[PDB]
RNA sequence: UUUUUUUUUUUUUUU
RNA sequence: UUUUUUUUUUUUUU
RNA sequence: UUUUUUU
RNA sequence: UCCCUUGUUAUUGAACAAGAUUCAGUUAGGAACGAUAGUUCACCGUCAGAUGUAAUACGUGAGCUGGGUGUCUGGAGACAGUUUGUUCCCUAUCUAC
RNA sequence: CUAAAGAUAGCGUGAAAGCUCAAAAA
RNA sequence: GGACUCCUUAACUUAAACUGAGGAGUCAAGUAGGUACAAACCGUACAAGGAUUAAUUAUGUCCAA
């Protein structure tokens, strides 16, 4: 209202002499996601799965973006969304693959990112100039942007972008809306069997198990 | 980064080396320690408060020797105490800095009695009273002056900390467990407590006293 | 699958320990005779060089 | 004046830098690399850097270089030295070392004599178990039982003692694949304690003492220390009424060896004695606990004055300096576990004795007093695939809590490292649903006022304006 | 009192650092409030040297092209002058 | 300590 | 390290 | 596919 | 951090009132006239709107002008207004034996 | 306890008093 | 009675793309390549002509490529 942002460096150390002198969080420390306490089953994630078709001739590539780093991530999309992985690459149409992205919140950005990073956008002749907006508004808003954007403007400039950009889908959330595509994230499973005891158990005298326990007592 | 800059480029950075020896505000650091030091196992005898600690701070904290723990537990006029038939802790190292470090003290401490402060109240008509019961604290600043309602601090720090008043009024005294909780809640009574350096009326933490001042 | 291969993790071996100035400088005092226990030169001590030298480069008797 | 950046600023980047200093290579790789090793003897770096240089250089270096190496980096780790057992760990985990000990192994025919007391006693500072050469020691050692000197034999049993091998336990002292099993060396170190009592006994008609080094020697080139550590050894295994079958007058061989580690020192020199300290302790705790047939006959050897000495002065620097030191990634995992499953009665390194016992010889790793059991952590290499061992420390320590009355669980890390994060939990949760709660557990909360519990404390309350002429200020 | 610099005046400054809109260090005196000093109002910095040009900077530059024509020119290699040219 | 520079056309700093 | 934080501070040295 | 810290 | 309005409360030779230097925002609301025409400056009189800076081709001359220390009826960009729709002007003619 | 302590390096007052530092001991 | 750059140097405010000298390259009269965007810098086994082929160069090797 009448001063400046409090930024992550209030809340933490400052070490002059390093290269990461205080480190930046999206969030605050008690605004930080988190997990709801009552677990109704434990989940377990698949890191990436894939489903081929045949017939339909439409492939898509279900992601877990969870503690990766966004042009990293972005890199990688890039990749499968041109489709220059496989033999037949055409650079005249889109011959990749769908891509789905999920748990976008959990990214990670090094050094002082968080707090010293803009967006712009512009305007068609306008006086106060292109509209600036943080990092911080973006994430509490719509976090999907922040890969989005990355994954945009690292496509090619060509009438071929828009196309490539709308197969793209992002999530904020674990689970996906969608019906016909398996889930990356899945309740976990019993554990398997081990066909020996890596413990050797040899019990006392139970005469001097029960002193000691009446002496304790 | 990849940048010279003029002063290392032309000048070379030349002023680092143009200081001079004297008007130092500290004498040097004698050169005494040089080779021929030998170094020995140093052992100290803790209370059994420290096991509070955990491996997390004795194991798992990296240092550059090691740092080894062992916990001597005993079943259980004049206090005659010896070294023998009673529970403590053994803490062994080479590096005698180890060994004396404050939160190993703060673990005993705040367990068995805490920390606690004081602040020192002066000026005509400076008085600080209380309400029926607490928690309600009310401080008079001064004659004429409206008084402090003090309960918003009191609430904040519940439980953690606890205010007392002597008869007269003229001493604060906190009293808690936490050392940081104390400190802060002192400080944040002395920030609306502060004195007046002309008037001189208010309050002072102990051992710090404000210098008078008069006008020319 | 093979496509995603960037997803993979890896853990190469350590190819050699690290170590302080003074964990290093302990290891010549300990050596020299200068251990935990005390001065071997002063008196001998459990577990000394100069008498393990000995018994054990003359561990067989003369026929 | 020109710069070398200048020069070099117009020829091909890759053009090869010319040679400015050139000397003949060394002809001798063995003779080259033993002057060099010369030079490292407390740098383990040093010593793993010379030995890939050499195998680098060479297919198949010289054994002799191979076994000097060895020692010499089993030496740095020594009993008085500062180095912890994390450190031992993290080298035995190298690949550098297993390419050395490897190409040990494959050339162990190689073996000399004279060079088994120095592998002996590597393995034991490093604490490293092989059933791939000890086996083969073993036989030398029997064979050369008759050639050995009594300082030797001495060190021998002791290091056998603590590394567990050749106890009297039958069936228990088996190498290799168990469809391809070695001889049977049950009762090893008892040869030797008979060997050197028989050799003490038959001195005493000779009475030729003759030149002696020094004071403490003795007529056989034996010390205290080695007496205190062959009594020690026979202490570890238990075999405290062990007899020469020769003597007619059925002499104890601990009581022997306590009193020859005792008549040389003095009151004054016991101070500075080091290890006779807590041998001598230990062992007369231990025969006190066990309380065996020759009890009367071990604990009147040890003199009055000296047992009121290391009784008096134990808890300060004894019982401190005769431990481990250091971290234990074992110890560590199983800790996180407890942790995990919400075990908060777990103690870490905590002591445990008799009723009427004022001071504690051991320190158990993770004791529970709610379940009243303890936690042994082994780490030791098992003798084969499947058979692993406990080592001779923990094995008189197993003795001590099971006669205190308190259940011992032992793990064995060859089969814990089989496991993953959800595995472990399972494994030890199922180890802990034997040993239900008995006992009430105690806390070491943090204190506070529990009276003001009642208050609350409103943060986003705006001030209130009743009245204009305000009576008390509200911050 | 902002200053270009930090300098220690008292027996007993501390070098700290405030948590201001921007990091910025400073020098908190105990026994003299007014040597509280605070570095907010530096010099302006310059347009550094760029690494890769150092080695076309320092030391003797020598000519990049040499001089050939002036000692390359003869009367046997022109066809005007050469049959004036007698070896007699 | 080093790999990461005016990479100051954009993204990115994934070490 | 604690919402302590308009130019005011505590704890621990990571 | 990070290096260094004499004895 | 630009003349006033903000930073309770420690930079001050700051008793109060009235004042001086420096710094910070998520950039919020405001600042009146006249005489002499010496190309503009020190100063002069009134309401006291309360010590009131620069850049933009003199900002601005196909928008206007004045006593000196020319003209042009808007074709394309931009800006300010405005736009019914699938059909309601015309036309749109398989398969093959 | 022994040893050591600048004609006086930094605070302070009205001419004073008082404190601290160097040196010494540990 | 010449435009830029390399070494030396006269004048100037060790200023300016100025003014004027000594000796090498390029442009002028040079193509395509690199240097982000407009002669002068690097390289060229440097443009008679045609085709879906091989190469150590300035120089590059996360994405636009």
């Amino acid at each position: 209202s009448q001063s400046y942002p409090k930024g992550s460096f209030h809340e933490g150390h400052i070490n002059p002499f390093a290269d990461v002198q205080w480190i930046s969080r999206p969030f605050m420390k008690r605004n930080m996601p988190r997990d709801h306490h009552p677990l109704a089953k434990q989940h377990t994630s698949l890191k990436a799965v894939t489903m081929l078709d045949e017939e339909s001739g439409n492939h898509w590539h279900v992601l877990d973006g969870k503690g990766r780093s966004v042009g990293g991530l972005a890199a990688q999309v890039v990749r499968l969304l041109q489709g220059k992985h496989r033999v037949d690459f055409t650079p005249r149409t889109a011959a990749g693959d769908s891509v789905i992205v999920v748990n976008a919140i959990h990214l990670k950005m090094a050094g002082h990112t968080w707090d010293t990073k803009v967006y712009k956008f512009d305007r068609k002749t306008h006086p106060a100039g292109p509209k600036i907006i943080t990092a911080k508004t973006i994430m509490a808003r719509n976090p999907a942007m922040i890969l989005n954007l990355a994954v945009k403007r690292m496509l090619p400039p060509n009438r071929l972008r828009p196309i490539m950009y709308r197969k793209l889908f992002v999530y904020a959330g674990a689970l996906h809306p969608h019906w016909q595509v398996p889930q990356v994230i899945v309740p976990a499973k019993t554990p398997a069997e081990v066909s020996f005891l890596p413990f050797s158990v040899e019990r006392a005298d139970p005469v001097q198990a029960a002193a000691r326990i009446a002496a304790l007592g | 980064g990849g940048s010279y800059g003029y002063d290392a480029f032309f000048r070379g950075a030349a002023e680092v080396l143009n200081g001079s020896n004297i008007q130092l505000p500290h004498l040097p650091e004698n050169e005494e320690q040089k080779e021929g030091k030998v170094y020995q196992l140093h052992s100290v005898r803790f209370p059994p408060q420290v096991r509070r600690l955990g491996a997390n701070y004795f194991f798992r904290r990296q240092r550059a020797v090691p740092l080894t723990y062992y916990h001597h537990l005993v079943e259980a006029g004049v206090h005659a105490q010896t070294g023998r038939g009673q529970a403590l802790c053994f803490v062994a190292s080479a590096n005698p800095g180890y060994l004396q470090s404050k939160e190993l003290e703060n673990a005993v401490f705040e367990s068995t009695r805490g920390f606690a402060c004081q602040l020192i109240l002066e000026g005509r008509g400076v008085k600080a009273y209380f309400d029926p019961e607490w928690p309600n604290l009310m401080v008079r600043l001064g004659v004429g002056v409206k008084p402090l309602a003090l309960r918003r601090l009191a609430e904040q720090y519940a439980t953690r900390a606890k205010i007392f008043v002597d008869k007269r009024g003229l001493l604060l005294t906190v009293h808690g467990y936490d050392k940081c909780a104390v400190g802060t809640l002192a400080m944040s009574l002395f920030n609306h407590l502060q004195a007046n350096p002309y008037t001189m009326k208010g309050a002072h933490v102990a051992m710090h006293p404000i210098k008078k001042k008069v006008t020319r | 699958l093979i496509a995603l291969k960037w997803f993979r993790r890896k853990r190469p071996p350590m190819r050699l320990p690290k170590y302080s100035p003074l964990s290093l400088s302990l290891s010549i005092q300990a050596i020299r005779g200068h251990g935990r226990w005390g001065s071997e030169r002063e008196f001998p001590r459990g577990w000394d060089q100069l008498h393990l030298k000995d018994i054990l480069g003359s561990p067989l008797r003369s026929e | 004046m020109t710069t070398r950046e200048y020069e070099e600023a117009f020829l091909p980047r890759r053009l090869k830098r010319i040679k400015v200093f050139n000397t003949p290579p060394p002809s001798e790789l063995p003779a080259f690399f033993h002057k060099r090793l010369d030079n490292a003897h407390s740098n383990p770096r040093s010593i793993l850097k010379l030995y890939r240089q050499y195998m680098r250089k060479d297919d198949y270096p010289a054994y002799d270089w191979l076994v000097r190496c060895f020692c010499h980096l089993g030496n740095v780790f020594g009993f008085n030295s500062f180095w912890a057992t994390k450190d031992k760990q993290v080298i035995q985990a190298l690949p550098s070392f297993k390419f050395l000990v490897y190409d040990l192994i494959e050339r162990k025919h190689l073996i000399e004599a004279r060079q088994v007391p120095r592998l002996l006693y590597a393995f034991a500072c490093l604490e490293y178990r092989s059933w791939h050469l000890l086996p083969t020691l073993l036989e030398h050692v029997e064979a050369n039982l008759e050639k050995w000197r009594t300082p030797t034999l001495a060190n021998m049993a002791l290091t056998l003692a603590l590394l567990g091998v050749g106890d009297d336990a039958p069936d228990h002292n088996q190498f290799g694949p168990p469809d391809l099993l070695s001889r049977d060396y049950t009762g090893l170190v008892s040869k030797l304690a008979l060997e050197v009592h028989r050799r003490l006994l038959a001195l005493q008609s000779a009475s030729s003492s003759g030149p002696r080094k020094s004071p403490l020697h003795d007529s056989l080139g034996c010390m205290p220390f080695d007496y205190a550590g062959l009594a020690f050894a026979l202490t570890l295994q238990g075999s405290y009424d062990l007899c020469l079958p020769s003597d007619e007058t059925a002499k104890s061989t601990l009581a022997l060896f306590l009193q020859r580690a005792c008549e040389p020192l003095s009151l004054e020199q016991l101070e500075n004695s080091g290890w006779v300290q807590f041998f001598l302790y230990q062992t007369l705790y231990c025969v006190d606990v066990e309380k065996p047939k020759r009890e009367v006959e071990v604990k009147k050897a040890v003199p009055f004055a000296f047992q009121k000495h290391l009784h008096l002065s134990w808890l300060d620097k004894i019982l401190i300096n005769a431990q481990p030191q250091g971290n234990e990634l074992l110890q560590l995992d199983v800790d996180a576990a407890l942790k995990r499953l919400h075990i908060t009665d777990a103690l870490i390194n905590c002591s445990a004795g008799r009723q009427w016992d004022e001071q504690h010889c051991w320190f158990a790793g993770h004791l529970v007093r709610s379940r009243n059991l303890a936690l042994e952590y082994d780490y030791l290499l098992p003798l084969g695939p499947g058979r692993p061992k406990v080592s001779g420390w923990l094995a008189c320590k197993r003795r001590m809590l099971k006669a205190f009355g308190l259940n011992v669980a032992t793990i064995h890390q060859s089969f814990w490292s089989l496991l993953n994060l959800e595995q472990k939990d399972v494994q030890l949760t199922r180890l802990l649903a034997q040993f239900p709660p008995v006992l009430e557990a105690v806390k070491d909360e943090k204190k506070a006022y529990e009276e003001d519990r009642h208050l609350r404390f409103q943060r986003h309350a705006r001030q209130k304006f009743e009245t204009w002429p305000p009576e008390k200020l509200e911050i | 009192w902002h200053r270009g610099t930090l300098s220690l005046l008292c027996s007993s400054c501390r070098y700290v650092v405030r948590k201001w809109h921007v990091p910025i260090l400073g020098v908190d005196c105990n026994a003299n409030p007014r040597h509280k000093q605070a570095l907010s109002v530096p010099a302006p910095r310059s347009r550094g040297i760029p690494k890769h040009l150092y080695p076309f900077l320092v030391g003797k530059q020598y000519p990049r092209h040499p001089r050939w024509r002036q000692a390359f020119t003869h009367r046997s290699r022109m066809g005007k002058y050469k049959p004036q040219v007698a070896r007699n």
